[PDB]
């Protein structure tokens, strides 16, 4: 893993050594080397896992998203060159470096191979999330959601700590092959139960599950559009690799604790969306759609049958690319005319065309339109929800009409109608914007023309 | 403290004489790079602090940073592995002391095994 | 007042001082090559070469060798009548049950 | 456990080719399945139940202690069944 | 304190409530007493009046608390005849924090005051069931 | 100019070089794993007449 490693501690010191007015090239260029570097990846075994080393190693869980993370991050290049117009070269070589460390630390905790070395870089990822939130975000919140992002994810994550801690004395070893071969049964005692609780909650307040989820709402709607994408696309998912991966140890016990954490999940689906049909602010409405669809990845890693895991999986990538995707259409209607209200301006089909189809191409992936690799997940997780009890397709079959109805809405309100008649500064689309938008679009077609590379382990 | 009181140990010693049958560690060592780039790190923040060139100011002073602590990187991986030698070495010599307390147990194939089977449904 | 603080600047169009913007960067020649560092990188290369490399990805997944497996052992099984799927995946001869 | 799993794919693509007869089987009789095609569903019915046996509800994080596990267990409750039948 | 964690632990769980509700007034009055001596030592009194005022209100809450808790617990316990079960201990809990917030004239705090001390009991209940020690001793 | 292209483009050769010694890093790493090379029971197999690792 070191072949994609360097290239990132690479990418520091050439952005820093860069010119002023080429630090945005080089940066996107290398990004895209490394991303189709990273590529090779993909070529995972059916058996057993690629072992590079005692430290790092790739499964066909960790190599999607691994593909995801380099490929996500020349679009925030791409995004914060469009915001970041008037800032000054030291401040824009520090945004920069913060993406990259980002990235950097997400690849390292994709493919390492300890869960105490996964913790360490999985809390490491707060830093320059926070950092990038905090310093440039717009608007006042942008403190207190950084304050509740942190503290969220620290209260979750702490007895994660803990519990490892107590699992290698206790055991031996917190190396992932080892914990898997050498696996014991969880007898049902309150230590037991409560050594659950503290990894699996860590887990679902980093994922977010209902209930511990404002924190999502306040970050991303006050984040700048980089971090919007990052939070939404992969920083969400390390509670659900980590859920995938912590399960192993958890069993049987997982089959009695999971009721609590699977009913609040689906109603959670349900009340979220219900929240989404009635939001006036566009960026909350997408957040709360992550939410919808992050839960039901929770519900179908909680089941826990080989027909959930792939779908969890296949959702996760399918969810980060749409997120991303609806974050950068939101910013440029955004920076537009400079507020984010969604009643605000109207008739942008009128207007912008091309933006109208970009519109409606991602309302339609996110409402999963068949063939695409959303609904590929969300329909194997229906199915393994049927299998473990046959009310679950009553809950699954109301969140999908609603998420419909909300995408749907957003799309008709955003595109169609009347134009607002006293916003006259709507310029036409910029070519970077409608990159961005395709470079967004186009993968998502393609791994729903190949869909075993995202099925994870178990396909 | 557990290694403090060990009989035989001179006081005020960084490395004994005993600790020389050990490899040295290699001049390419990852952990004596990674203290170098330490060394680098805080030239460079000398020069941010003091207001200079922070990359082309003061070439002697940083290579004197990444020196010093080269050097005494050096001595302190020596003294962590000693130290880490030692702790083995006693490990060993009280498991052969003490059979009865470390004794050995037999080894059953999963065959013979019989573990209880949890369906997920 | 409570401050002195300078006025909220008006927001600069790009397409203002060169109607040829690809929305990239300010200076035309930076912006161009920006458009066509991004264009050619992403779209040709990362698109079309990794999309046909994975494609192209050799069978590591081992899915035409399960298949040619599969079939040999259904052609031996049901020449020489055994059943197709055996019962047990283990030897009940090798397990020992506790009693 | 690389040699079990290596049979569990075995497995599944032999319940496959079975299905795939199966279907041809049921598309080529056309109207009169119901009776023709009778040798492949009892062929199909004998590898299902099988299949269903060996890898039964194991879980995502199956493997081969778990299948051995599974297979104990039932040659216990088929001991226990037939003690208490000739008994 | 330990003699009269003893005594208290002593007194066996289901039974002689009236003994486990003076063993728990008692820690609880203890508890008062302390908190008082602190609370006068570090804020003083107008007067010795209102000191003793306030170290009166302290302490009856406190054993109140206290009397309230092991009570509860102690008839939930015998009624249900299931003993060694944390949810008697959870509403012995609430009930001190119900007396908490209606000797404080609080609903809000009446309310979280139930929900932690039941927590927190059902919690002490499941570290004396399974041996959780809170100060350990060195072992390692 | 050729000294300011260099100047100012040197810094395209920092990401395949750290790619390059990336690949020699891996290598490395690889080479200090060779305790079963040959002895596994599924792959243990005789030398060809010019060989003398069956992997590097
Ligand atoms: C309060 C009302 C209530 O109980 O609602 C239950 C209801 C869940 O429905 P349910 O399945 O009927 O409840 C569990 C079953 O009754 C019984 O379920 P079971 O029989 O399958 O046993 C499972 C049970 C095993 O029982 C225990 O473990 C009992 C001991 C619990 C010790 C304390 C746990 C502390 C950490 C909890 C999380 C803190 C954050 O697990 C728990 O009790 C887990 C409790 C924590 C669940 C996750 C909460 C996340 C935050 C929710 C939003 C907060 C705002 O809602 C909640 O649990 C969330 C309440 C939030 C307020
Ligand atoms: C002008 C420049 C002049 C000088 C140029 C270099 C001269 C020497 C060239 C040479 O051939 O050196 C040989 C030496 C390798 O010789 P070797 O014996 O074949 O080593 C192969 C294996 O690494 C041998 O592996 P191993 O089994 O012996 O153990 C490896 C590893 C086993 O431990 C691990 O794998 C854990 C590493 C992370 C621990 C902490 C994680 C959480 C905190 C991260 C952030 C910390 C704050 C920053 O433990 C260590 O390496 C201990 C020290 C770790 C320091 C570096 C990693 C921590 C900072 C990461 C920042 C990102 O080369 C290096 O070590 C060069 C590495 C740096 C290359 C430059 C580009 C940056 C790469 C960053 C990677 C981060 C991961
Ligand atoms: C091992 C190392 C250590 C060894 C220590 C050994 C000690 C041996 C001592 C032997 C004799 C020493 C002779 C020299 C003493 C010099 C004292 C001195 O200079 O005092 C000046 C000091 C201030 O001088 P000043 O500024 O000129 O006068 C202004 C007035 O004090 C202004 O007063 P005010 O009337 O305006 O209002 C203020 C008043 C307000 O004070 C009040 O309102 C007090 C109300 C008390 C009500 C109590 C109701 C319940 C009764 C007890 C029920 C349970 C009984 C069993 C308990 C134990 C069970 C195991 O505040 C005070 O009186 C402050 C002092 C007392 C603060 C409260 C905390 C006392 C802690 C005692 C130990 C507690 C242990 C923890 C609890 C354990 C529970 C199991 O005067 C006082 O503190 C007043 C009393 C003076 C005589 C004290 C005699 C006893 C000394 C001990
Ligand atoms: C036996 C074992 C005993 C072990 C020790 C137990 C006590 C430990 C803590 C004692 C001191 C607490 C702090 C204090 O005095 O605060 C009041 C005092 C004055 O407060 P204030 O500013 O007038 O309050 C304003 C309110 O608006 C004033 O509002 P208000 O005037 O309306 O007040 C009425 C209202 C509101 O009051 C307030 O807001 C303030 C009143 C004090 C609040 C204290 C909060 C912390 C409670 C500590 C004890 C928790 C449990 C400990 C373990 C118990 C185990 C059974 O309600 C209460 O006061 C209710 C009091 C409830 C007491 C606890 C009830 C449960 C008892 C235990 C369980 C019973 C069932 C057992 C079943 C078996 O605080 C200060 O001056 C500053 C406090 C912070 C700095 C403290 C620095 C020293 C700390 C020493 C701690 C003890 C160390 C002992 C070991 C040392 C080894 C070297
Ligand atoms: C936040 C939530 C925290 C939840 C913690 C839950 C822990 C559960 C696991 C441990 C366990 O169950 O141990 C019990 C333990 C189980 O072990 P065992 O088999 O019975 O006895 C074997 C050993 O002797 C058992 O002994 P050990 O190995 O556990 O350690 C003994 C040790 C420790 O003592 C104990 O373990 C006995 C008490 C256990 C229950 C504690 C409940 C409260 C949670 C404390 C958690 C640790 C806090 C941090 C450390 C304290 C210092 C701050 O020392 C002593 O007992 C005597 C030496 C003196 C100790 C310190 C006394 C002064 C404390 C002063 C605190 C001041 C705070 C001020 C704050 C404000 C400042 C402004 O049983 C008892 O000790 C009997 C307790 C009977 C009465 C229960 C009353 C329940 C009341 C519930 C409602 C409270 C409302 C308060 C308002
Ligand atoms: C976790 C599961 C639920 C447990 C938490 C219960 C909380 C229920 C809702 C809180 C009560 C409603 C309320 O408004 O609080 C009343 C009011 C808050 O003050 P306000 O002026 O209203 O400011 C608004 C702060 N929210 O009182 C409080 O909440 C303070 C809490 C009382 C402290 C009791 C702690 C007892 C210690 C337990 C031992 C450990
Ligand atoms: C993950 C999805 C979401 C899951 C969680 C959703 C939220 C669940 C909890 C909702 C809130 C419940 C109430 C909690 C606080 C109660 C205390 C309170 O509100 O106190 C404040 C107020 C103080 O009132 P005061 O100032 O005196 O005067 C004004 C009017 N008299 O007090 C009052 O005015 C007192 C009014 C009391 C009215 C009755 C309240 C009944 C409900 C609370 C108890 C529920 C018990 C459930 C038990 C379940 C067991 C399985």
């Amino acid at each position: 893993m070191l072949k994609i490693i360097i290239p990132t501690t690479m990418l520091l010191p050439m952005t820093w050594m860069s010119k002023h007015n080429m630090i945005w090239i080089n940066a996107t260029v290398h990004s895209l080397l490394i991303s189709l570097i990273s590529l090779s990846l993909l070529n995972q075994l059916g058996e057993n896992s690629l072992n590079f080393s005692l430290t790092f190693f790739s499964d066909s869980l960790s190599a999607p998203l691994l593909v995801l993370t380099t490929w996500l991050l020349p679009l925030m290049l791409m995004a914060s060159q469009s915001h970041l117009s008037k800032e000054t070269t030291t401040r824009k070589k520090l945004y920069i470096t913060m993406l990259i460390l980002l990235q950097l630390f997400l690849i390292m905790t994709f493919t390492a191979t300890e869960l105490i070395l996964f913790y360490i870089l999985f809390e490491a990822t707060l830093v320059p999330t926070l950092i990038i939130i905090t310093r440039w975000g717009n608007q006042t919140e942008r403190l207190n959601a950084g304050l509740y992002f942190l503290f969220y994810t620290l209260a979750g994550s702490l007895p994660l700590l803990v519990a490892l801690v107590y699992i290698q004395n206790t055991t031996g070893s917190l190396n992932f092959l080892i914990i898997h071969y050498w696996s014991h049964p969880l007898s049902n005692s309150w230590s037991n139960i409560f050594m659950w609780l503290a990894c699996i909650m860590a887990f679902m307040v980093k994922m977010p599950l209902y209930g511990l989820h404002l924190w999502l709402p306040k970050a991303h709607v006050e984040a700048p559009i980089a971090g919007s994408m990052v939070l939404a696309a992969v920083l969400l998912k390390l509670g659900g690799y980590g859920m995938m991966r912590i399960t192993t140890i958890l069993n049987p016990l997982t089959n009695y604790m999971a009721y609590p954490f699977l009913m609040l999940s689906m109603w959670g689906m349900i009340m979220t969306s219900s929240i989404c049909l009635r939001q006036t602010d566009l960026k909350s409405l997408i957040a709360y759609s992550s939410v919808s669809h992050m839960a039901l990845v929770i519900v179908a890693i909680m089941i826990q049958t080989p027909w959930s895991f792939m779908g969890a999986t296949a959702l996760m990538i399918a969810h980060g690319l749409t997120s991303s995707m609806l974050f950068c259409l939101a910013n440029t209607n955004y920076e537009r005319v400079h507020s984010r209200t969604m009643i605000l301006a109207r008739g942008l089909q009128t207007l912008l065309p091309l933006m109208a189809t970009w519109w409606l191409v991602a309302s339609l992936t996110n409402l999963a339109l068949p063939p695409s690799i959303n609904l590929i997940g969300e329909l194997f997780i229906i199915t393994a929800s049927f299998s473990w009890s046959n009310i679950t397709i009553i809950l699954m079959g109301m969140n999908m009409m609603i998420t419909a109805l909300y995408s749907l809405y957003m799309l008709i309100t955003t595109q169609r109608g009347k134009y607002t008649h006293h916003i006259n500064n709507i310029k036409p689309s910029f070519t970077r914007e409608n990159a961005l938008m395709a470079l967004h679009i186009l993968p998502l077609l393609l791994l729903t023309l190949n869909p075993k590379m995202i099925l994870g382990p178990l396909y | 403290t557990m290694m403090s009181g060990r009989p035989g140990r001179v006081p005020l010693q960084f490395l004994p004489n005993e600790a020389r049958s050990l490899p040295p560690p290699k001049l390419t060592d990852p952990r004596l790079v990674y203290m170098g780039f330490l060394g680098y790190c805080s030239g460079l923040i000398d020069n941010a602090i003091r207001r200079r060139p922070v990359v082309s100011a003061g070439l002697h002073r940083q290579l004197l940073y990444v020196t010093s602590f080269v050097f005494f990187g050096y001595y302190l991986l020596k003294r962590q592995d000693y130290m880490y030698a030692l702790r083995d070495h006693d490990m060993f010599a009280y498991v052969k002391s003490h059979p009865e307390d470390f004794p050995e147990k037999d080894k059953k194939t999963y065959g013979e095994i019989l573990e209880e089977f949890h369906p997920v449904r | 007042i409570r401050l002195q603080e300078d006025p909220d600047p008006e927001d600069e169009n790009l397409y203002e001082k060169n109607p040829d913007s690809h929305g990239y960067d300010k200076d035309p020649i930076v912006d161009l090559w920006n458009m066509r560092v991004v264009f050619f990188f992403g779209f040709s290369i990362v698109l079309v070469l990794g999309s046909t490399f994975v494609a192209y990805l050799p069978d590591y997944r081992m899915q035409e060798w399960a298949r040619r497996e599969a079939e040999r052992l259904v052609k031996y099984r049901e020449a020489n009548g055994l059943p197709l799927m055996e019962s047990n995946c283990f030897d009940p001869n090798k397990i020992q049950l506790p009693e | 456990e690389m040699q079990w799993r290596r049979d569990y794919k075995v497995d599944q693509e032999i319940v496959n080719i079975i299905q795939e007869r199966l279907k041809a089987c049921q598309q080529r009789e056309g109207e009169s399945y119901r009776q023709n095609c009778a040798k492949e569903l009892e062929q199909f019915t004998q590898v299902s139940k099988a299949f269903q046996d060996r890898y039964s509800d194991l879980g995502a994080h199956y493997s081969a202690r778990k299948c051995l596990a599974k297979q104990k267990q039932r040659m216990l409750a088929e001991r226990k069944a037939a003690k208490e039948a000739a008994a | 304190a330990k003699t009269l964690l003893h005594k208290y632990s002593d007194i066996p769980e289901g039974t002689e409530c009236h003994r486990k509700a003076y063993a728990s007034t008692s820690i609880g009055g203890a508890t008062g007493l302390i908190v008082s001596a602190y609370s006068i030592a570090l804020k003083p009194p107008a007067s010795f009046l209102e000191g003793v005022a306030r170290t009166g209100r302290y302490t009856f809450t406190s054993a109140a608390i206290g009397a309230i808790f092991g009570l509860t617990s102690c008839i939930s316990a015998q009624v249900r005849e299931k003993p060694d079960d944390p949810l008697n201990y959870f509403i012995g809990g609430c009930a001190g924090g119900l007396t908490l917030g209606a000797r404080t004239r609080s609903y809000g705090i009446g309310a979280a005051a139930c929900a932690y001390m039941g927590l927190t009991a059902a919690l002490v209940k499941m570290g004396q069931l399974e041996g959780w020690q809170v100060f350990a001793e060195p072992k390692v | 100019n050729v000294l300011q292209i260099v100047r100012d483009h040197w810094v395209h050769i920092l990401v395949p070089v750290g790619f390059v010694f990336g690949c020699y890093l891996d290598r490395r790493s690889d080479e200090k794993l060779t305790a079963f090379r040959n002895k596994s029971l599924l792959f243990k197999r005789e030398l060809r007449p010019n060989e003398e690792v069956t992997w590097k």
